[PDB]
């Protein structure tokens, strides 16, 4: 606020940055592991298969 | 009415600044590339923007005033060389006008 | 042949061996990545740049250059006067290629104002009447060029016949210039790429290169990055230096088809295992650095999850630094220290460095390193290097060998480079801590501290307007509140005024004229308001030190009196543009850093100075021998022993006036000022020194104060 800024000529000849191009994946939204599984070894063996 | 000493009461931590701003300012009206008495334009550092720093051109007379205002914050550095005294040569700074 | 134009950034190494280097150095690393460059970029077209700079517009500059093919096949034949270069043709009369009529040429020869005749219909003749464009027009042409003037642009200019025509026609030094380009001309080579300061179109294979700094203000071309760099931008020709390591080239980062995983990427790994037996054994002036990406983070959540993070881009950090603590990418590091502080190695990042922005975008922040922020980093990981490239460092931000004052806010950690830097070796010679100056010192001094003064002097006012003047200063939106904190000031003022200013003045050889000093102050006022011949760097580190002092609770003041003072000084200090203080401090200890990197042992040097016996006889001291003694001002260190006997000849044009007192306190001042750059870059100086008599067992009995003058003279010592 109050960053009051004078025009200046030679300041607006950069020009905005248009090209902007992405080769991942176009997704926005990720998938968690928010509570790990347990790793059972003596008693529920079978149970889970990482 | 005359000042108390003027040489000595100029200075650059109230007044200099001021001036070297304002010239440097005021000569923002004019092409950004025209060298004057061979000193030519260069590229300067803009950081009134905290958000968006860049660099620009500015025209020979800013950059004059760029060291300019360096030399004034600096200060004078004279060296005397009394010949009246004996053997007593030094040099020492000052912020007095020359 | 894919060409490159490039534009040197703040402090690009010139005189380096290859300006590859200054590029980044990782392109060094391996053989089979530095066999696919060329450079060119020519001297001769470098001095044409430098004298043009100050008569062309950057667009007109632009326009003209752009066209020039990469190697200048033409040349510049200047011609003599046709007094003079008329007599050519018939020296040799097959010279006459022209055929212009030896009637006419003895005409001249008789003629009081012999005419341009000579010249009249030479084709392709540049009579002083042309413009710097007719020379680059005819320059695409690749044949030579006939021309009657030295100013000229685009080729490199040489004389077009034996000197003898033009000697008296111009003078020695002009004579001289033209030597190189007299035989000028050598090959340049079809390899994958080649660099180029020349400009050129922007197109399909050129382009631009991106190294995210600011230019070199000095190269006379900086103004046309602007318009160089939104061509590009707006045709995505912009390169990351990152992408010339890779075997094709594209613009971008993280790109699918490479995992940009290998050792050529990582340029923490700094190799030297070359030699050619060179006089630069080192060139300490020339410092390799990096800029650096690092994520931080905090503690993990009770299930053993962390946050996103973020990441910040350090600028500059000197490589060795990183190296000599045994860094390594991909590794995450523990932050904080058992007291809460940040680790010492993250401070000494944070001090050398130029600057902290966010990675993305580029604004840059203050980092807090205390226990403000909530849920705050505990973590830290480097993961790559956005640039590494060698700068030079000769008598960048300081000038003099003598001393130099660092201005830094109150509250800043020149404690840990000061001391925990030099303790992590103290092992080689670095400085002496009697020689450096705590900025603290003088208010140490009074017999009631300044600060206790200061205290007793406010403590008469009313405490709440004390209490307003705190609350205004931590409250930015307060602006002004005249009345508490003016009051205070006020007070500060006629203080400081009082007492401090002679105190000051009266310490004045201690500042400047021992061995070799650092010195720190709150505020170049301090000095210039006491006439103190020091030269004065207004630094300013990458660090919050507002919330740092908050933290110090041990003190005279209840930490409220420390935010006082610190206001204080930064309305005392004068307003001007500060430096990032990393720069000098890579000035100073950059080069010590490189030192383990070193293969052979080094040398020492000095530059003693002689004392006749006699004044120090007359003067009431016992000393044994007639020889007349000598002291040593400075010493100095380099590896190659040959150059440097050979650079040892050199008789420095500056005096020395010692003067000691009879408590042995010795000191020393150089009558012309010994500037730094007058060192030659193959040394190596401590940060300080003091001086002190090469041989104490000489003198017997100290007599009284002693002063004298002699010369200056570097010598070999054992």
């Amino acid at each position: 606020s109050k960053h009051l800024s004078a025009y200046l000529d030679s300041a607006v000849a950069n020009g905005p940055e248009l090209i902007v191009e992405d080769t991942g994946l176009c997704t926005s939204f990720m998938l968690l592991d928010n509570i790990p599984s347990a790793h059972l070894t003596k008693e529920l063996i079978g149970f889970t298969w990482f | 009415v005359d000042i108390k000493a003027c040489d000595a009461s100029i200075t650059y931590n109230y007044f200099l600044s001021v001036i070297c701003g304002a010239m440097h300012e005021g000569f923002e009206v004019g092409n950004a590339d025209a060298a004057f008495m061979g000193v030519p334009s260069t590229i300067v550092s803009d950081r009134r923007s905290s958000v968006a720093p860049y660099s620009r051109p500015i025209s020979g007379l800013q950059t004059m005033v760029q060291h300019l205002a360096d030399l004034y914050a600096a200060g004078f550095r004279y060296s005397v060389s009394d010949a009246f005294s004996s053997g007593n040569k030094f040099s020492f700074p000052t912020s007095t006008f020359p | 042949m894919i060409t490159i134009v490039v534009i040197p950034t703040a402090h690009f190494s010139w005189t380096d061996t290859n300006f590859l280097n200054s590029v980044d150095y990782r392109l060094t690393s391996q053989p089979k990545i530095r066999d696919r460059f060329a450079v060119y970029a020519p001297g001769w077209l470098r001095r044409q740049l430098d004298e043009f700079s100050a008569s062309l517009t950057a667009s007109e500059l632009l326009q003209a250059l752009q066209t020039i093919p990469i190697p200048v096949k033409a040349r510049c034949l200047l011609l003599p006067k046709p007094k003079r270069f008329a007599q050519w043709l018939l020296d040799v009369p097959s010279a006459n290629i022209w055929h212009i009529p030896v009637t006419t040429l003895r005409a001249t020869v008789a003629s009081k104002h012999p005419s341009s005749d000579v010249y009249n219909y030479i084709p392709d003749h540049v009579p002083p009447s042309a413009e710097f464009d007719t020379v680059t027009r005819r320059v695409a042409a690749g044949r030579d060029i006939y021309v009657r003037s030295t100013k000229v642009l685009g080729a490199p200019l040489c004389l077009a016949a034996p000197a003898k025509y033009y000697a008296g026609y111009l003078s020695t030094h002009q004579l001289d210039g033209v030597y190189p380009d007299n035989w000028a001309p050598d090959n340049f080579h079809k390899r994958e790429f080649c660099l180029t300061i020349l400009p050129s179109l922007l197109g399909p294979r050129t382009f631009l290169l991106d190294v995210d700094a600011d230019r070199d203000a000095s190269y006379p071309l900086s103004v046309l990055w602007p318009q160089l760099r939104v061509l590009a931008l707006k045709s995505r020709l912009l390169l990351p230096p990152v992408a010339l390591l890779r075997r094709v080239v594209d613009p971008g980062l993280k790109p699918t088809w490479s995992a940009d995983s290998d050792a050529a990427f990582r340029a923490l790994r700094l190799s030297r295992p070359s030699s050619a037996s060179k006089p630069t054994g080192f060139d300490f002036s020339a410092l390799p650095v990096v800029d650096i990406i690092c994520l931080f983070e905090s503690e993990p959540d009770d299930h053993g999850r962390v946050a996103p993070g973020t990441r910040l881009t350090i600028h500059s950090v000197p490589t060795d630094l990183l190296t000599s603590l045994s860094i390594q990418e991909g590794v995450r590091y523990p932050l904080r220290q058992e007291s809460g502080m940040f680790v010492p190695w993250v401070l000494l990042a944070l001090l050398m460095s130029d600057d902290v922005t966010i990675s993305g975008t580029r604004r840059s922040v203050k980092l807090e390193t205390a226990h403000a922020s909530a849920r705050p980093f505990v973590h830290i990981t480097v993961e790559r290097c956005a640039s590494a490239r060698v700068v030079d460092v000769r008598g960048s931000p300081a000038m003099y060998a003598n001393a130099v004052c660092l201005t830094l806010p109150k509250g800043s950690y020149k404690s840990t480079i000061i001391d925990t830097l030099p303790a992590m070796f103290s092992d080689l010679s670095i400085l002496e801590q009697a020689a450096v100056i705590d900025s603290d010192a003088l208010g140490d001094s009074l017999r009631p501290s300044f600060e206790t003064q200061f205290l007793e002097r406010l403590e008469n006012l009313d405490p709440k307007l004390l209490d307003r003047a705190v609350a205004s200063i931590l409250s930015p939106a307060s602006d002004t509140s005249d009345d508490a904190v003016t009051t205070v000031l006020d007070v500060f003022n006629a203080l400081y005024r009082e007492v401090m200013t002679p105190a000051q003045r009266s310490r004045l050889p201690l500042l400047t004229q021992q061995g070799r000093v650092l010195a720190f102050a709150h505020s170049d006022y301090e000095l210039l308001s006491a006439n103190i011949p020091i030269q004065v760097v207004r630094g300013s580190i990458p660090i919050d030190h507002v919330v740092n002092l908050l933290a110090r609770r041990n003190r005279v003041g209840g930490t409220a009196l420390q935010v006082l003072l610190d206001y204080c000084y930064r309305t005392q200090a004068s307003p001007l543009a500060p430096t990032p203080a990393g720069r000098l401090y890579k000035q100073l200890f950059g080069p010590w850093l490189m030192v383990p990197r070193l293969s052979d042992p080094l040398i020492k040097l000095r530059l003693v100075a002689s004392a006749p016996a006699k004044v120090l006889r007359a003067a009431g001291w016992t000393i044994d021998g007639d020889p007349p003694l000598e002291v040593s001002c400075l010493c100095a260190y380099v590896t190659d022993r040959a150059m440097a006997a050979a650079l040892i000849e050199r008789r420095l044009d500056s005096r020395a006036l010692v003067n000691v007192g009879g408590d042995q306190l010795m000191f020393v001042e150089y009558a012309p000022p010994l500037p730094l750059v007058s060192i030659p870059r193959t040394f190596l100086l401590p940060v300080t020194y003091v001086v002190h008599w090469v041989s104490p067992q000489r003198v017997l009995l100290n007599g009284g104060n002693v002063s004298f003058t002699s010369g200056l003279e570097w010598t070999f010592d054992d």
